[PDB]
Formats: structure tokens, C-alpha cells, sequence
């Protein structure tokens, strides 16, 4: 799960 | 510049992120966005004009933030859906099970429902706890936008999500995305904001  | 929950503004003239809502300090303007999006002091501009600085953030850990806007901005009781518009009306934290949409510059205004709460996602720069986690798809540059129910429930602000390489999780199936929110609630309070409303 990345920022955005 | 008129702020609608939704749209695109710029952090510097490098990053773009989606404003959150419009809120109210006093008699100061704001809006509230995303933690990871700029740092105290960073200059946020909508469409080319800027409209006020980030006055406080915290990220990693948590990701919020709001900007203080300039008293020529117009703070609207609304989030972006399409040419149209949701309205603000408060903000009780809807349930897991519950529908929801989320607005943004990069893939609009999309709808899931809310699957999970207090989710840590590990970003690269440190974790960030206590997320809400809903199947609603988005991509980069919707950071900051708003999570709010069809009713006019704002439930928070876009942190991050399981983005595949073409920049979202839109073509990956409902059930596999994880796309994650912080809380509305907790942000009001410990700014002392109040959400515009109408």
C-alpha cells in the first residue's frame, strides 16, 4: 500500500 | 478559488494532492488534506493561484493536515462528483458494511464500502495507524481528497491504497483493493476545526  | 471537497490543487509547485474539506478555525479558512502531502510552511496553489500554506501536519504515524487558506478563498459545503456536487452535511462515522465514495483529481469520484477500521499501512517512510480501509478504487493524486457517504457524511481523507503499476487499484477487482482513509473525527478535534456545512 503505497501513499497517493 | 472556490474549495470544493475533491479537487486538484499543487504543494510547491511539485506535488498535486485532492483537497479534503472545507473547515472553519475561528474565523480563519482552511481546508483539511492529507499529512504526506506537503510540510508546515508549504505553499498550496489551485489552478496556477495560491490559496494558503500548510499549517500543521503529522505523517507518518498518522496522516493529516490542513491548510490555512486566504480570506479570498470561498469555502463550499461540497465534494466534486463529476459536473456535480455531494453535499456536507456532518460528520458521523458511518459502520464497515457501509457504502461510501471518495472524490479526487486523478480517478473522480468513486464508490465501495467500507470493509475494515484501524488498519496500519507500512509506508516506506514509517507506519501509519488506525486507517479505515474501504473497496472504493484510487490512484495517485487523490491523496488528501474526500471519503464521504451519499447522505453527506464525511468520513476522511485519502492516505494510500495497493496501487498497481498503471498508478490505482481501479482495474484490480473490488474485493482485492485496499484503499485507505484517516479519519475525519480525530483531525477536527485535535485542530480544533469545524466543518463547513450545508
Amino acid at each position: 500500500a503505497a501513499p497517493l | 478559488a472556490n474549495i470544493v471537497g475533491g479537487i486538484e490543487y499543487s504543494i510547491n509547485n511539485a506535488s498535486l494532492c485532492s483537497v479534503g474539506f472545507s473547515v472553519t478555525r475561528g474565523a480563519t479558512k482552511g481546508f483539511v488534506t492529507a499529512g504526506h502531502c506537503g510540510t508546515v510552511n508549504a505553499t498550496a496553489r489551485i489552478g496556477g493561484a495560491v490559496v494558503g500554506t500548510f499549517a500543521a501536519r503529522v505523517f507518518p504515524g498518522n496522516d493529516r493536515a490542513w491548510v490555512s487558506l486566504t480570506s479570498a478563498q470561498t469555502l463550499l459545503p461540497r465534494v466534486a462528483n463529476g459536473s456535480s456536487f455531494v453535499t456536507v452535511r456532518g460528520s458521523t462515522e458511518a459502520a464497515v458494511g457501509a457504502a461510501v465514495c471518495r472524490s479526487g483529481r486523478t480517478t473522480g469520484y468513486q464508490c465501495g464500502t467500507i470493509t475494515a477500521k484501524n488498519v496500519t499501512a507500512n509506508y516506506a517512510e514509517g507506519a501509519v495507524r488506525g486507517l479505515t480501509q474501504g473497496n472504493a478504487c484510487a490512484g495517485r493524486g487523490d491523496s488528501g481528497g474526500s471519503w464521504i457517504t451519499s447522505a453527506g457524511q464525511a468520513q476522511g481523507v485519502m492516505s494510500g491504497g495497493n496501487v498497481q503499476s498503471n498508478g490505482n487499484n481501479c482495474g484490480i477487482p473490488a474485493s482485492q483493493r485496499s484503499s485507505l482513509f484517516e479519519r475525519l473525527q480525530p483531525i477536527l478535534s485535535q485542530y480544533g476545526l469545524s466543518l463547513v456545512t450545508g
